[PDB]
């Protein structure tokens, strides 16, 4: 009788004034199988040495049976992943997820997760660009003083990447899906005390209605349209997001004029190269991301949904504009026309975050008195 | 109570789940309606529908012999119980002479049973039972009525 | 949690109807259409002028870079 | 910088296959040229089948050529004609060697240079045909050349092709355009060995998802059209 | 002027739209969930129905036509007296534990 | 954190002296002399 | 109507539903890859192995 807790999954009350979002909601889950089933039977192949992981990579996309296939629904799989994600998250501000305090920072520790680990996942097959991909990151970590060369170099093996560094990634890479794994159970534990929450922002107790047919399907959906949109781009495009240098071999005696890591970092990565300092703009990457944590004290509107917050929609597809900018901002060189925008659209996101969403409460209160 | 013939009255005594159900067999001039009504608390209402479908696909499939015969020497004693006195023969006489038109006597009511069995059964079930389009109803604390759809996919076994 | 001892209701009706006794998409042309408008009508005014933005910073972030590397005359 | 066009092919589109006739072509091509610099590694005989060549015919090319295996009895290694499990032979022994070969500079490896280099196909095609005269004002160290389409329009790149450097087979034209087009054409294989069968699933995947897709949009709408139709009402005295 | 703003903004909302009230778009905390336990039952009934049909049309994406929208003059304050009130315990309860 | 060129910052161009120390580019400082000592006139203890 | 009687035989019991799906996919795999690859052929004609599988 472990039947009775696989009804969370099957007789659980959830609303019906939902959308199609909320198939992302559980695309990850496929998404994490899928990725995790792939980069299974994947890593069958892999070897975790220099001087042949690079060939090894190419042992599969020509020797193996349909196997050149899997180097890519894992790896843009990898993207739809992201592409989940953040239209996962900035959900919960524009419906407000985010006032259930135990679920937000879980949905956090899972990011930092990921963007760590998926850091580990590119720098594998020594595309020059995992070599140095590796370096400019990593080599930030000696922006703190008195320690920052000490960990650096602890985590490099060394005193720089070498074989040492590539063996302790790949086994801190094959696992913390699994950590994830579970962790999932856990993101679902503290909802299961509370349950969902719909777009309207109400408690919609009333009308919480079964799961097994209705949202199994449409989950089903969504997950077709994944794999569609995952099908596609590996059929017909998959050169697209992954880099073309990346199957260059590595050579540390040498650089691309133009670096850049893998497309999601960059709207991160633009705001740290903002900043002509250092260690100046190191806090602000981390505070960045760890600013969900801090947006729940935040929650300024007595409602909860931007649906019924007008202005809220104003300042959110806004702040749309500033990621997808630094998006592309990030991913291009530094030059002046580009070194005034990140001057701003860093300071830009920091903005409308911590003093105009909140702003907004304190009127639409006040507009309508309360 | 547990006792019982009926599997759904013995658990329904067993774990005390409902208070009361009753059957029926409505006829009317093209169509009547088979059905049931049953009463219990918001906290048991799921349960007793998965057994109560759980008879239904039972006997759709798999009807045992000896148990068709105590249903055959059920309704016996019904309608002859039924008919005690004169009032109640004037009711089926003035009905049978609506809808049946001649009336029927009582030896021909009992050979028309005598040649059922769980062969017939099992078309008969699965003709009107099985994967309809079933009618609902509820008044009261129905938080637990589950929908519609999941009570039709309840209907046919596997 | 589940069913059962959520809340209070009171002096509500609820009717509906099988799915097999009514075509899946009656009125979609007929009647979605419209709605799509009405839903678009609604939310473009709050979406798109970010994006229109974006398209012209894309615009000019190009224009400016591309004469910057073009030479000067000296 | 600067963008290449985006020349058609018999490729681009997304279900256009590669000429297999233009292949047979190319690795002439790499053979008679290329291979005296250029060190693919990552490539086999073996894979030719069933794309240009034969298994016998293809064979013949390893019987060609001498490859270094096998530890002798008496403790030492030799040479041997070559099979079809053998990759290529590699020009050099390794890439010093390459830059003593030339003016200091290296030649890159052709396996995957396709996908590794921004337009591909386009950029080396018009790489081979950009040469030209060197502008006014320019000045370059021997052994280096000209050409737009490489970063910093500065190359070691001695010119490998010109029109009437060899002859192939059945006896097409040997223009510096043609031969052009085959090896290009040949590259994109090798970085693609799947582009046969990429396709194949390319097309087995869309009249599924799209012959699935409105069916399970249709039992989505099935299953919520209990919702999709229904009505309430407030009926307290 | 102000009041032509209030009117304005609060059918830029749209939830007079969907047949709702000021009050019932209220985030929840332990604070308002006393507050609503304390409503009587001929307001309190008539609080869900305007709910439960506002999701079901949630739902379709549908709204209610023009007649039925929610005027700004009848939306009425029904909820406050009850909830300030509770505010005036809270207080109460705090710094009197100072 | 990249590499430059002999005669140089490619990625963002800053120029070096052929000793390497930057007269034109972002580059702050000029680049990092480690520490050594030299056995002989011929050979070298780079650390 | 031809989904009425195709109801009554086959979609009816669930023993025989799973067997209509098996058999018909048996033989509906036998025509989907028959279908793509002449059409695969029918656009790249002249230009793969089959097409030049008669010279060598
Ligand atoms: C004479 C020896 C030699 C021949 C023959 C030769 N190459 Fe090159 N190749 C080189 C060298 C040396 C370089 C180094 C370029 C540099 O250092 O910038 C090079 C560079 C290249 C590159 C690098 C382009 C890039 O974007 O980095 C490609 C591609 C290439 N050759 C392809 C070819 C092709 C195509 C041909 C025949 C048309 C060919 N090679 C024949 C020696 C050769
Ligand atoms: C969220 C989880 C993960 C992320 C973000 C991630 C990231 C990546 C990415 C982007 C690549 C692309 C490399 C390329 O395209 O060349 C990659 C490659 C690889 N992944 Fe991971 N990965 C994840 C999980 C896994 C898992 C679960 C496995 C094994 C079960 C795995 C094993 C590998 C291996 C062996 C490679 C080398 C293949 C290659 O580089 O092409 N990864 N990883
Ligand atoms: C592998 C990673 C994840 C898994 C498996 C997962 C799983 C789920 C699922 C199944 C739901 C219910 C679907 C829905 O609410 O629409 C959900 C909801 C939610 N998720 Fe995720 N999630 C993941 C990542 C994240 C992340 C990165 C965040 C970042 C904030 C997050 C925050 C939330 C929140 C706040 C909810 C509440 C939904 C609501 O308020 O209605 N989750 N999660």
């Amino acid at each position: 009788l472990m039947k009775i807790v696989n009804n969370a999954f099957i007789d659980l009350p959830a609303p019906s004034n939902i959308s199609s979002w909320w198939n992302f909601g559980s695309l990850l889950g496929i998404c994490l199988i899928l990725q995790i089933l792939t980069g299974l039977f994947l890593a069958m192949h892999y070897t975790s040495d220099t001087t042949t992981a690079f060939s090894s990579v190419t042992h599969i996309c020509r020797d193996v049976n349909y196997g050149w296939i899997i180097r890519y629904m894992h790896a843009n799989g990898a993207s739809m992943f992201f592409i989940c994600l953040y239209m996962h998250v900035g959900r919960g501000l524009y419906y407000g997820s985010y006032t259930f305090l135990e679920t937000w920072n879980i949905g956090v520790i899972l990011l930092l997760t990921v963007m760590a680990t998926a850091f580990m996942g590119y720098v594998l097959p020594w595309g020059q660009m995992s070599f140095w991909g590796a370096t400019v990151i990593t080599n930030l970590l000696s922006a703190i003083p008195y320690i920052g060369t000490n960990l650096v170099e602890w985590i490099w093996g060394g005193f720089s990447v070498d074989k040492a560094t590539l063996t302790r990634f790949f086994a801190f890479h094959f696992i913390l899906p699994f950590i994830i794994m579970a962790i999932a159970m856990v993101h679902l534990l503290f909802l299961h005390e509370t349950g969902s929450n719909n777009p309207t922002g109400i408690s919609s107790d009333v009308d919480k209605i079964p799961f097994h047919p209705y949202y199994t399907i449409k989950d089903i959906l969504g997950a077709l349209l994944l794999i569609l949109a995952l099908m596609l781009l590996v059929l017909f495009a998959p050169d697209l997001l992954g880099d073309p240098d990346n199957y260059t071999p590595a050579n540390p005696l040498n650089t691309p004029p133009h670096i850049k890591p893998e497309w999601y970092f960059l709207f991160a990565y633009a705001i740290l190269r903002s900043i002509p300092n250092k260690l100046g703009g190191v806090l602000a990457l981390a505070f960045s991301i760890l600013i969900l944590a801090l947006i729940p004290l935040l929650h300024t509107s007595k409602q909860r949904s931007m649906m019924f917050r007008p202005l809220s929609q104003c300042l959110f597809w806004a702040l749309v504009a500033d990621l997808l900018t630094l998006t592309w901002i990030g991913g291009q060189p530094v030059e002046h026309p580009y070194i005034t925008i990140g001057q701003l659209a860093s300071v830009l996101y920091f903005l409308l975050i911590l003093v105009l969403m909140p702003t907004a409460g304190t009127i639409e209160n006040k507009l309508l008195k309360w | 109570g547990a006792h019982l013939s009926s599997p759904l009255a013995s658990i329904a005594a067993t774990n005390k789940l409902c208070q009361s159900f009753q059957t029926f067999n409505i006829c009317y001039a093209d169509t009547g309606l088979l059905g049931a009504h049953f009463v219990c608390d918001h906290m048991s209402i799921d349960d007793m529908m998965f057994v109560l479908q759980g008879q239904w696909m039972r006997l759709c499939t798999s009807a045992t012999e000896s148990e068709v015969l105590r249903g055959k020497n059920l309704l016996r004693n019904a309608l002859v119980s039924h008919l005690d006195g004169t009032t109640p023969v004037c009711e089926d006489i003035g009905r049978s002479l609506l809808t049946y038109g001649r009336r029927i006597p009582l030896a021909e009511w009992e050979s028309r049973i005598a040649e059922v069995d769980a062969r017939v059964v099992r078309e008969v079930c699965s003709k009107y039972f099985y994967d309809q389009c079933p009618a609902v109803a509820g008044f009261g604390p129905i938080e637990q009525l589950p929908d519609y759809n999941r009570i039709r996919s309840g209907m046919f076994w596997l | 949690r589940q069913f059962g001892h959520l809340t209070r209701v009171r002096h509500v009706i609820t009717y509906s109807l099988s799915p097999f006794e009514q075509r899946a998409f009656p009125h979609y042309f007929s009647k979605g259409i419209p709605n799509v408008l009405r839903r678009t009508r609604a939310c473009i005014l709050r979406v798109a002028p970010p994006f229109v933005a974006f398209y012209l910073v894309y615009t000019w972030g190009t224009q400016e870079f591309e004469k910057s590397k073009r030479k000067n005359p000296a | 910088e600067l963008h290449p066009p985006s020349y058609p092919w018999s490729h681009r589109g997304l279900l256009s296959s590669l000429d297999h006739t233009s292949i047979r072509r190319g690795f002439q091509v790499y053979k008679q040229v290329c291979s005296s610099c250029h060190s693919m590694d990552y490539v086999a005989y073996r894979h030719l089948v069933g794309v240009c060549y034969t298994e016998d015919e293809a064979k013949a090319l390893a019987e060609e050529v001498e490859v270094q295996d096998g530890p002798n009895e008496d403790g030492e290694m030799f040479m041997r004609p070559g099979k079809l499990s053998d990759y290529f032979p590699k020009p050099y022994p390794n890439p010093e060697a390459a830059r003593a070969a030339n003016n200091g500079a290296l030649p890159p490896d052709l396996s995957y240079i396709v996908r590794a280099r921004h337009g591909g196909e386009d950029y080396v095609f018009s790489l081979l045909t950009g040469y030209c005269e060197p502008p006014t004002g320019v000045s370059l160290r021997e052994g280096l050349y000209f050409n737009p389409y490489f970063p910093g329009q500065a190359i070691g790149m001695a010119p490998p092709i010109y029109n009437e450097v060899l002859e192939f087979d059945d006896g097409t034209p040997a223009t510096m355009s043609q031969v052009a087009k085959d090896v290009c054409t040949f590259l994109r294989w090798a970085a693609e060995p799947e582009h046969d069968h990429r396709k194949r699933m390319g097309l087995k995947m869309l009249l599924m998802m799209g012959l699935l897709l409105p069916l399970v949009y249709a039992m989505k709408r099935h299953k919520w059209s209990v919702l999709k139709s229904r009505k309430l009402a407030y009926r307290p005295p | 002027w102000l009041e032509g703003i209030r009117k304005w903004y609060y059918n830029a909302a749209g939830f007079n739209k969907l047949g709702l009230m000021r009050d019932d778009t209220i985030h929840e905390n332990d604070d308002v969930k006393e507050a609503i336990r304390r409503l009587p039952e001929n307001l309190y009934d008539d609080r869900v129905f305007r709910i439960k049909r506002a999701l079901d049309l949630s739902m379709r994406q549908q709204i209610l036509p023009k007649e039925q929208w929610t005027k700004y003059e009848e939306d009425k304050s029904y909820l406050e007296p009850y909830l300030k009130e509770v505010i005036r315990e809270r207080k109460e309860r705090e710094e009197w534990a100072k | 954190g990249c590499v430059p060129i002999a005669n140089y910052c490619p990625c963002h161009g800053s120029h070096y002296d052929a000793s390497g120390r930057i007269r034109k580019g972002p580059a702050p400082l000029n680049l990092e002399v480690p520490s050594y000592e030299f056995t002989s006139d011929d050979m070298v203890i780079v650390g | 109507t031809l989904t009425a009687r195709l109801y009554s035989l086959l979609f009816r019991r669930t023993s025989t539903f799973a067997l209509t799906i098996v058999v018909g996919a048996l033989f509906f795999e036998r025509a989907f890859d028959q279908g793509a690859d002449a059409i695969y052929e029918h656009i790249n004609e002249g230009k793969l192995w089959k097409h030049i599988k008669h010279k060598y």
